[PDB]
C-alpha cells in the first residue's frame, strides 16, 4: 500500500540522508548503492559519548576496569555511520542503544506486566463456600470480598494481630479486577473492580468471548512489580493464591485455617488457575510465567491491538513487534544467553516500516487476486492449500527481496541476513494467515519464504538460523507427537523453536494474523484477552511498538522502583 | 555411472553456481605460499605446521573398516591443528555467495568443515588441508578481492553500501584499492603484515555481474529463473506432504 | 524368615504361611502384573476429543481456537475406532494388546502390549502410542485434510510439545510424566489418592492395599528396601497393606462401633504385648512403664497397622476424608506417649501427618486428602506408610470434598476400575482370582 | 514384507532375508537385551569413593567437608566389596545379578537383576539400589560410627537428595535421570555421544549402530513409529544403523580413498536410480532432471545411509569429529539440489545440522560433537537419523577435542565396553 511505502522511504531518509548526532550523514539518495564511510568512531553518537563518559568515571570511582570502547578488537564501534531507528507506524526516532531492553523501562515493564499476572476462577471458590460452609454468595459478598482482596493482595493483613505489611508506595501497581461472562453479575459488580467485556469489546468480539467462557467469573491478578523483580514468574500464582485465600477467610468469616480453606487453595493454585505460560524442561529449567512458556496464542491475546483496531495487518504487526522484543531481546537475548544480546535482531521487525511495507503490499495483492480475502471476514477466506501458500508467499518474498535490492539503505539497515529473513518470512507468513484463516498455512508461508530467500541470495541467516526452518515445512502439518501443533498453541518451547532468534515473534504474529483476518476476539485464550483489556496497567498493550519508543525517549514510568527507601 | 547436475536454472547465475559447486573455476590471479600463510595468520610464513596431536603414524589408530577404507588427508596424517579461512562477500554481485562457497568446499575437498552465514563463510580443516582450499578460493574467480574480503573476525560489510571505488566496507581496513590493485596489508584478524599482498586488479562491475552467483532484480532476477523457483516449490511441497505422511 | 496369613478386605482367610519375601515387588508375579498393567495402560476420552474438535477448545484451561471446527462423530464410531486403534497399538498379531470401549463409547481403555514397556526405558509409550493410534485413526476415518491435521492432533495431544505434558489433551493414565518425579524411583509414587480410591470402587481396605502395592514398589525402586530394609518394608506391606493375620481387620472391627483413635491404640499395644513384640523395659517412679521393642521392624509394622486401623475407624466414623491427616499424626503421637516407643516409621508418619494436616487446612497449597500422593512434596516423607491411609480415607468419604473422586478421577475409575487385580489387589496377591 | 541382508562393520554378510519388522525394538530380542542391560546397569567409581571419604570432597564441584576424613581402603577390598554388593543387589539366589570388579579394583559394574526393572516404572533402581548396596557394604565393612554415616553415604550419593541427581557422587550409568527428558519417550535418547563411541571402542560403524538402536528405541517409545511410520523408521534403522545390504559399507568404501561429501551424493543418487527407488519426473529446459521418489520411505533410508556414509568419509578423512555437523547439513542440502527430492527426514537432518553446526562453533552453548545426544535441545529434532552420525564422528576423531571420549566417558567405556552385545551390536541384532 502506498501510504506505508511513503513512510518506509521517509524512514530511510531520516536514517541515512540526514545527520544523526555528529555522524555527518548530511545528504544522499536512498536508492544509491554507494556511500562514504567516515571512520568517526563512537563519538559521532551522543548516547555513545554519554556512555563512554559514564564508563570512564565509574571505572575510576570503583577501582576496576569497566566500559571502554577501545577494548573492542581492531577499532571502536562506528567506523561506518551510526544511524537511528524509527519505531514503525510512528515518528519516534530512536538512539539505537535506547532500544536495548536494559536501557528501556517500557520493555522491562511489558515483561513485568506479563510475568506478574495470572487469572484465577471464582466459581470453584464460591462453590466451595456454598457446599462446605453453606455460605450464600451474592454480588454484595463478592464486592466486599474484592475490596478486602485489593487491600490484601499488595501484601497487607486482614486476620492476624501484629503483622508487618508491604509499603503501599512500593506496591501501587498491584491490584485485582474481575470479569464475567454472566451479564447479570457484571451489572452488580462495583465498577472499580470490573473489566467490562461489553464495554471494552465490539459486540461481535464480546459475543465470541462470552460464548467461549460461558457464565463463568474470573480474577485478573497483577502482583507487585517489585516482588516479580525480586523473585520470578513462578512466584505469581502462589502470591495470588495466598491473598485470595486470606481474603476469602476474612470476607466470609471462615475459620482462619480450616479444611475448606485447602479447597480454595487448590482451586486458586491449580484447578481454576490460568498461567501466562507453563514450566520448561530441565536444560532450560524455569517455572510457570516465564517467556519460554508463553505460547504464541497467549501473547497474541495479551497484546490488545485486536480490540482497538479493525486493521488485521496492523493487529498482526503489533503482535510481531511485542513478540520480537520479548522473545528475542529479553527471553533469548537474556534469559537464554545474555551480554550485548539481540536488540537489532528484534528491532528489524518493529522499526523503519520495512516489515509493514512488505505486509501491506501483500494485503493489496491478496485482496486483488483473491476477492478481498485479506479484508476482515470469516467467509471471504481462501481454503488453505499448498497452491495458495506458494502463490502468496512467493509473491511476498520476491517483493520484499526486490525492495531490499532497490533500496540499498534498507539492506544496510537490516544488515544481518537473519533480520531480512525475519522480515520477509513474517510478511509472507502473516499474508498467508490473513488470506486463509489458518495459522499453520501461515507457518508454511514463513518456511517457503526462507527457502526462496536462501536460493535468491545464496545466504539466509546466521550459522544456526534455519534449524527450525529446514525442519519447518515438514513439521507444519505433521501430527507426530512432538512435531504436530497448531501455531496458536506453539511457543518458545516447541522443540524446533527452543533456541534461535528471529522467529518466535513472527510466529506470534502469524497466529494473530489468522484470527485478525477473521475479526476474531482472540487467538487462543479469551481469559487473557479480557485480562489485559485494562488501561490501569503501566504498559499500553494496545500499542506495544509505540510503547518501546516511549521507553527510548525516557517518557515511560515503570513500577517497582525503590527510591522511597533509598538514601539521598 | 551417474553424471551430477548439481543445480537447476538456466541463467548466468545458475551457470555460475554450477561452476562453483563443481569446482570448475577460472584461475584469475596468483598468490604465493608464504603470502597465503601470511594473510591466514595462523603461523609465520614458511614455518612448520603446528600440531594438536601426534602424527597418526606415530600414535597408531583403532583397526576398524572406516579408518582402513577412508584415507586420512595429509593434514590429518600430520596431526595439524584445525584452522580456518573465512570470507565476507558483497551482495552487490560478488562472484561468491556463502552457501555456494560451502558447496564448493564440501564437494571438492576432503575432510572439510564449512559453515555458512549471511555475512561470513568459513572453511575449517586441518591447517595444511585448509591452505589447499584457501589457495583455490584466493586465486580463482570465486573471489573478487574488492567485493570480498578475508575476515576471521569483524566481518560487517556484505550488506553495506559499496564504497565509491567499488570495494566492500571493512571496519578494520585489512585490504583496499591502491593504484588500481587490491592490497592486503593485515592478516584476516587485522594484525598488520610485514609485507603487503597484491591480490590483483578487481573485476569491473560488469564482469562481477557476469560471474556472480547472487540474483538481483537489477542484474539477473531470481524471479526470472523459473527452474530454480520451481525447484524450491517442489522441495517445499514434498517436505510438507511427507511430514504429514511419507507417501 | 517371616510368614503371615493373608486375609481379604472382608476378614476371610485367603492363603496361609505366606513368606513376606514372596510379597516383594521384585518377586511377586501379581504385583508385577499390576505394575505392568499400570505402566502399559491409558484412558482416552472420546467424548472429549469430539467436543474439542467441534469447539476448538483444546490445549489447556481457557483455550479455544476459533474458526477451525471439525464435526466428527467420534463416539458414534467408537467400536470402529477401538478396532483400528488396537491394530495400530499392537506389535504382534494375537499379543496382549487390549483396547476396550467403555461408557457406551465415551472413552477407551488402551493397553499397549508388554513389548512396548519391555522395549522402553519407562512408561510413556502407553500414552504416546495410544495418542498416536487415536490421532491416526481419526485422521483416516474422517478424511481430514492435511491443513486440518494440527487440529485433530491437538484434540488428542493438547499443548504437547509446547508443554511437557498433554495439557488440555484427552489421554490420561494412572501415572504422571517422569519429569514430575521429585526423586529417583518415584514414578510409582506419583499416583493421586483419588485415582486409587476410584479404582477400588470406594472400598477402603482395597484402596489402602493397592496404594501399599504402588508405594512399596516405589520404595523398592528408590533402593529403600535393600538389605535389612527389605524385611522392614515387607512387614509393613504385609501387615498394613495386605491385612496380614487379619490384624488390621480385627482391630478395626473391635473399635468400629464406639472406638476412637485412642481406643485403637489400646488394641495395638495390647496385641503387641500378647505377641511378645514389645515388653516393659523399665518402670519410672510414677508407675509409668517404658516399653522396649523386641523386634523393631515388627513393632514398626504394628504401628503401621494401627495407623491405618485408626484411619478406618476415625474417617469411617465421620465418613469424612479430612480426618486422616490428624489420625496419622495423633495415633502415632499418642502411641509414643502411651508406650515410650517410636511411632510408625520412627516419627516419619507423624511428621508427614503434621505437614499433611497443615497443607489440607491452610492457604498455602495442598488441598483435600485426595490430591496427595507419594511423590507430593507434602506426603512423600514416610516410606510408604502414610499414603495408603489417605487412599482409604478418600474411599470412606460420603461427600464432603470439593475435589472428589468424581471430580479428579472419574475417567480413571470408569476405565481402570473394572480390572479385577486392580479392584481386588489382596485377592490378586493371594492368587485367588 | 521388506527384507534386508545384515552385514557387519567389516562388510561381511551376517544374515540374509531378515524382515525389517523383526528389527523393531518392540520385537527384537537382542535390542531388548541391550535396552534391559542399559537400564539395569551402573558403574561405581571405588577409587573416587575412597578419595572422597579421605578428603571430604563430595557433593559437587568445589565441595569439601573439612574435618570428617575417613580412611577406608575401598580399592584394596574391591573383591570383598563386589561380593557383598552382589548379595544386596540380587533379588533371588542365582538370578541374573552381575557385579564385576573393573580396572584392578578401581571401579565396579553393578548389573541389577532384570526383576528390579520389571518391578520398576523406569530405570533408576539400578542407580539407587547400586548406590544403597555400596553404601551399606562400606558401612558394615569398615565399621562406620552412626554419626559418620552421612559422610559414607554422600561419598557414594553426592548431594542427593538436595540435588535431583547424585551430583558429586560416584555412581554413573549410560542413561541420565528421567527428569532430564525434554519429551515423552526420550529416556533412551539421553545418551551422550561420547558414551556410545567409548562403548564401541572407537569403532565408527558399531558406534552408529548402537546409537541407531538407542535412537530408534526412543522413537518407538515416543510413539513416532506407529502405523506407516513403523516401516519408515525401520528402513532407516536397517539401512543406516545396521548396514543393510552392505549399502553403507560399500558407499563408504568406494568414496574412501579420494571421496568427499559431494562424491558420496553421486554414489547415493546412482544407487537409488539403479534400485528403482527414484526416477526422472521431469526434465527442465536447462537439462536439469527433477526426480520423483517411487518409494518415499526407501528414499528416506537412502538419504539416511548417505548422511552416515558422508560422515564416515568426511570425518574419516579429517580424523576430526567436528566435520559431522557440516556433513549432515551439506550432504542433505546438496542432495536436494542434485535431485529435486527432499533430504533425509524431509529437511530435519539438515535442520538439526544447521543448529548443531551453530552450537558446535559458537559462544551460546553446545560444545564438541561428543556432548550431544538425542535428548539435547540442539540435536533432538531428527527422528534418530542424526545422532548415529555424531557417534561415528566422535569414534573417528584422532585427538582434536577438549571434551574427548576419555574426558567425559572414561568410566563408561571401561565398565560397559566389555559387554559383547554393546561392543558388537550389528552381530548381536543379526543373531551371532
Ligand atoms: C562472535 C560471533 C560468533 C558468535 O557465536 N556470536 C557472534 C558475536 C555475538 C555477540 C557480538 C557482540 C560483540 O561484538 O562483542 C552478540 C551481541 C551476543 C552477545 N554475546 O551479547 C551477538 N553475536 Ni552475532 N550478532 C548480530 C548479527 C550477526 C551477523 C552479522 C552480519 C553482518 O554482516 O554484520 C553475523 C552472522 C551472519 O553473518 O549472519 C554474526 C556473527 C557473530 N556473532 C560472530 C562474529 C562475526 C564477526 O566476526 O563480526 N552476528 C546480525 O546479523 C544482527 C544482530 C546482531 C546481534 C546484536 C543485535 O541484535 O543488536 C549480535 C548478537
Ligand atoms: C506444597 C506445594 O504446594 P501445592 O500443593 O503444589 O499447591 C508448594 N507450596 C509450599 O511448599 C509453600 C511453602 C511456603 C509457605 C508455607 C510456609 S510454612 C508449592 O507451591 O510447590
Ligand atoms: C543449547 C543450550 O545450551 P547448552 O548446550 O545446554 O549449554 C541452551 N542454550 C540456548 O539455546 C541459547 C539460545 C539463545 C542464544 C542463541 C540465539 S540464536 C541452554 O542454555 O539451555
Ligand atoms: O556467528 S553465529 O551465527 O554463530 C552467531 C550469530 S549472533
Amino acid at each position: 500500500a502506498a501510504d506505508i511505502f511513503s513512510k518506509f522511504k521517509k524512514d530511510m531518509e531520516v536514517k541515512f540522508a540526514q545527520e544523526f548526532g555528529s555522524n555527518k550523514q548530511t545528504g544522499g539518495d536512498i536508492t544509491d548503492k554507494t556511500a562514504k564511510f567516515l571512520r568517526l568512531g563512537p563519538e559521532q553518537d551522543p548516547r555513545k559519548v554519554e556512555m563512554i563518559k559514564a564508563g570512564k568515571e565509574i571505572a575510576e570511582k570503583r577501582g576496576i576496569a569497566f566500559y571502554n570502547p577501545m577494548m573492542h578488537s581492531g577499532a571502536p564501534l562506528g567506523q561506518r555511520a551510526i544511524t537511528p531507528y524509527t519505531i514503525s507506524g510512528t515518528d519516534i526516532v530512536c538512539e539505537p542503544d535506547d532500544l536495548h531492553y536494559v536501557n528501556n523501562a517500557a520493555m522491562q515493564q511489558m515483561w513485568d506486566d506479563i510475568r506478574r499476572t495470572c487469572i484465577v476462577g471464582l466459581d470453584m471458590a464460591h462453590e466451595t463456600l456454598e457446599k462446605r460452609l453453606g455460605k450464600e454468595v451474592t454480588p454484595e459478598t463478592i464486592n466486599h470480598y474484592l475490596e478486602v482482596l485489593n487491600h490484601a493482595m499488595p501484601g497487607a493483613a486482614v486476620v492476624q494481630e501484629m503483622m508487618v505489611e508491604t509499603h503501599p508506595a512500593l506496591v501501587d501497581d498491584c491490584y485485582v479486577k474481575v470479569f464475567t461472562g454472566d451479564d447479570a453479575l457484571a451489572d452488580e459488580i462495583d465498577k472499580q473492580f470490573l473489566i467490562d467485556i461489553n464495554k471494552e469489546f465490539s459486540e461481535e468480539q464480546a459475543a465470541q468471548i462470552k460464548a467461549s467462557i460461558g457464565k463463568t467469573s474470573w480474577q485478573a491478578i497483577h502482583i507487585p512489580t517489585i516482588v516479580s523483580r525480586t523473585t520470578d514468574g513462578a512466584q505469581t500464582s502462589r502470591w495470588a493464591a495466598m491473598q485470595i485465600g486470606m481474603s476469602f477467610i476474612s470476607a466470609y468469616a471462615m475459620c482462619a485455617g480450616e479444611a475448606a480453606v485447602a479447597d480454595l487453595s487448590f482451586a486458586a493454585k491449580h484447578a481454576a488457575l490460568v498461567s501466562m505460560g507453563e514450566m520448561l524442561p530441565a536444560r532450560r529449567a524455569r517455572g510457570p510465567n516465564e517467556p519460554g512458556g508463553l505460547s504464541f496464542g497467549h501473547l497474541s491475546d495479551i497484546v490488545q491491538t485486536s480490540r482497538v483496531s479493525e486493521d488485521p495487518a496492523k493487529i498482526a504487526l503489533e503482535v510481531v513487534g511485542a513478540g520480537c522484543m520479548l522473545y528475542d531481546q529479553i527471553w533469548l537475548g537474556s534469559y537464554m544467553s545474555g551480554g550485548v544480546g539481540f536488540t537489532q535482531y528484534a528491532t528489524a521487525a518493529y522499526t523503519d516500516d520495512i516489515l509493514d511495507n512488505n505486509t501491506y503490499y501483500d494485503v493489496d495483492y491478496i485482496n486483488d487476486k483473491y476477492n478481498g480475502a485479506a479484508t476482515v471476514g470469516k467467509d471471504n477466506k481462501v481454503k488453505a492449500s499448498l497452491e495458495v501458500v506458494k502463490d502468496i508467499a512467493t509473491e511476498s518474498t520476491l517483493y520484499g527481496i526486490e525492495t531490499y535490492e532497490k533500496f540499498p539503505t534498507a539492506l544496510e539497515d537490516h544488515f544481518g541476513g537473519s533480520q531480512r529473513a525475519t522480515v520477509l518470512a513474517a510478511a509472507a507468513g502473516v499474508a498467508c494467515s490473513l488470506a486463509t484463516g489458518n495459522a499453520n498455512a501461515g507457518l508454511s508461508g514463513w518456511y517457503l519464504s526462507m527457502y526462496l530467500h536462501k536460493e535468491a541470495w545464496g545466504r539466509l541467516g546466521f550459522f544456526g538460523f534455519d534449524l527450525q526452518d529446514q525442519c519447518g515445512a515438514t513439521n507444519v502439518l505433521s501430527y507426530q507427537g512432538d512435531e504436530g501443533l497448531p501455531d496458536e498453541l506453539r511457543g518458545p518451547n516447541y522443540p524446533n523453536y527452543a533456541m534461535n532468534v528471529g522467529h518466535q515473534g513472527g510466529y506470534a504474529g502469524i497466529a494473530q494474523a489468522a484470527h485478525s483476518g477473521r475479526g476474531d476476539a482472540f487467538t487462543v485464550n479469551p481469559l487473557l484477552k479480557v485480562c489485559f483489556a485494562d488501561d490501569l496497567l503501566p504498559f499500553n498493550f494496545a500499542e506495544p511498538r509505540r510503547e518501546f519508543g516511549r521507553g527510548a525517549i525516557r517518557e515511560f514510568v515503570p513500577a517497582g522502583e525503590r527510591s522511597l527507601v533509598i538514601p539521598a | 555411472a551417474y553424471e551430477r547436475q548439481y543445480y537447476p536454472g538456466a541463467t548466468s547465475v545458475a551457470a555460475n553456481r554450477r561452476k562453483h559447486m563443481s569446482g570448475k573455476l577460472e584461475k584469475l590471479r596468483e598468490i604465493s605460499d608464504e603470502d597465503l600463510t601470511a594473510v591466514l595468520g595462523h603461523r609465520a610464513p614458511g614455518s612448520d605446521y603446528p600440531s594438536t596431536h601426534p602424527p597418526l603414524a606415530e600414535m597408531g589408530e583403532p583397526a576398524c573398516s572406516t579408518r582402513e577404507n577412508v584415507a586420512a588427508t595429509p593434514g590429518a596424517a600430520a596431526g595439524d591443528r584445525v584452522r580456518y579461512i573465512q570470507f565476507a562477500d558483497s551482495m552487490y554481485n560478488a562472484p561468491a555467495t556463502p552457501y555456494f562457497r560451502s558447496y564448493f568446499a564440501a564437494i571438492n575437498f576432503r575432510g572439510v568443515d564449512p559453515g555458512t552465514l549471511s555475512g561470513r563463510q568459513i572453511v575449517e580443516a586441518r591447517e595444511r588441508d585448509m591452505e589447499q582450499c584457501a589457495k583455490v578460493q584466493m586465486e580463482t574467480e570465486i573471489t573478487d578481492h574488492a567485493l570480498a574480503g578475508v575476515r576471521g573476525a569483524t566481518v560487517h560489510g556484505h550488506s553495506v553500501r559499496l564504497q565509491e571505488d567499488g570495494v566492500m566496507f571493512d571496519m578494520l581496513d585489512r585490504r583496499r584499492l591502491e593504484n588500481g590493485t587490491i592490497i592486503m596489508d593485515k592478516d584476516q584478524v587485522a594484525i598488520p603484515l610485514d609485507r603487503k599482498v597484491d591480490l590483483g586488479k578487481p573485476m569491473s562491475s560488469e564482469e562481477a555481474a557476469k560471474r556472480t552467483t547472487i540474483y538481483r532484480v537489477d542484474n539477473v532476477a531470481f524471479r526470472d529463473d523459473a527452474e530454480v523457483v520451481e525447484w524450491v516449490h517442489r522441495i517445499f511441497d514434498q517436505r510438507t506432504k511427507f511430514g504429514f505422511q511419507p507417501k | 524368615s517371616d510368614t503371615v496369613d493373608i486375609y481379604d478386605d472382608r476378614g476371610k482367610l485367603l492363603e496361609s504361611n505366606v513368606d513376606i519375601m514372596s510379597l516383594a515387588p521384585t518377586r511377586n508375579a501379581a504385583i508385577q502384573s499390576i505394575i505392568m498393567d499400570t505402566k502399559r495402560s491409558v484412558a482416552v476420552n472420546l467424548a472429549g476429543i469430539q467436543g474439542a474438535l467441534a469447539s476448538g477448545k483444546m490445549g489447556g484451561k481457557g483455550r479455544q481456537i476459533l474458526g477451525r471446527g471439525l464435526n466428527y462423530d467420534i463416539v458414534g464410531n467408537a467400536d470402529a475406532i477401538a478396532e483400528n486403534v488396537k491394530k495400530l497399538v499392537q506389535v504382534d498379531e494375537g499379543d496382549d494388546t487390549n483396547v476396550i470401549k467403555v461408557k457406551g463409547g465415551k472413552s477407551l481403555l488402551i493397553q499397549s502390549p508388554k513389548s512396548r514397556i519391555i522395549a522402553g526405558a519407562d512408561f510413556m509409550s502407553a500414552t504416546t502410542v495410544g495418542a498416536a493410534a487415536v490421532t491416526q485413526t481419526i485422521m483416516d476415518m474422517f478424511g481430514t485434510d492435511p491443513y486440518d491435521a494440527p487440529i485433530v492432533k491437538s484434540a488428542v495431544w493438547g499443548s504437547y510439545p509446547q508443554t511437557m505434558d498433554l495439557m488440555g489433551g484427552q489421554v490420561q493414565g494412572i501415572l504422571s510424566i517422569p519429569q514430575n518425579n521429585e526423586g529417583l524411583g518415584f514414578s510409582l509414587r506419583n499416583i493421586m489418592a483419588n485415582h486409587v480410591a476410584a479404582i477400588s470402587n470406594r472400598n477402603a481396605m482395597n484402596a489402602s492395599a493397592l496404594s501399599s502395592i504402588y508405594e512399596q514398589s516405589g520404595i523398592f525402586e528408590m533402593g529403600g528396601a535393600v538389605g535389612m530394609f527389605e524385611r522392614h518394608q515387607l512387614l509393613g506391606l504385609a501387615y498394613q497393606g495386605l491385612n496380614a493375620n487379619n490384624l488390621l481387620y480385627d482391630i478395626v472391627k473391635e473399635n468400629g462401633k464406639d472406638g476412637t483413635i485412642g481406643t485403637v491404640i489400646e488394641s495395638v499395644v495390647r496385641r503387641a504385648i500378647e505377641a511378645g513384640i514389645i515388653s516393659v523395659d523399665k518402670t519410672a517412679p510414677s508407675g509409668y512403664n517404658f516399653y522396649k521393642a523386641n523386634d523393631v521392624p515388627k513393632w514398626n509394622a504394628c504401628a503401621a497397622v494401627g495407623t491405618l486401623a485408626a484411619t478406618l475407624v476415625n474417617c469411617g466414623a465421620g465418613r469424612a476424608a479430612q480426618n486422616v491427616s490428624s489420625t496419622l499424626l495423633y495415633f502415632n503421637d499418642i502411641l509414643e506417649k502411651e508406650t515410650g516407643l517410636p511411632g510408625c516409621d520412627y516419627g516419619k508418619v507423624e511428621g508427614t501427618a503434621v505437614g499433611f494436616s497443615f497443607f489440607s487446612h491452610s492457604i498455602y497449597g495442598g488441598g483435600g486428602p485426595g490430591v496427595f500422593n507419594g511423590n507430593h512434596v507434602v506426603t512423600r516423607h514416610s516410606r510408604g506408610f502414610a499414603i495408603p491411609c489417605v487412599c482409604a480415607a478418600v474411599a470412606l468419604d460420603a461427600g464432603t470434598q470439593m475435589f472428589s473422586i468424581e471430580s479428579t478421577s472419574g475417567l480413571i475409575g470408569d476405565v481402570f476400575g473394572a480390572i479385577p487385580e486392580f479392584r481386588e489387589p489382596i485377592k490378586a496377591v493371594a492368587g485367588v482370582l
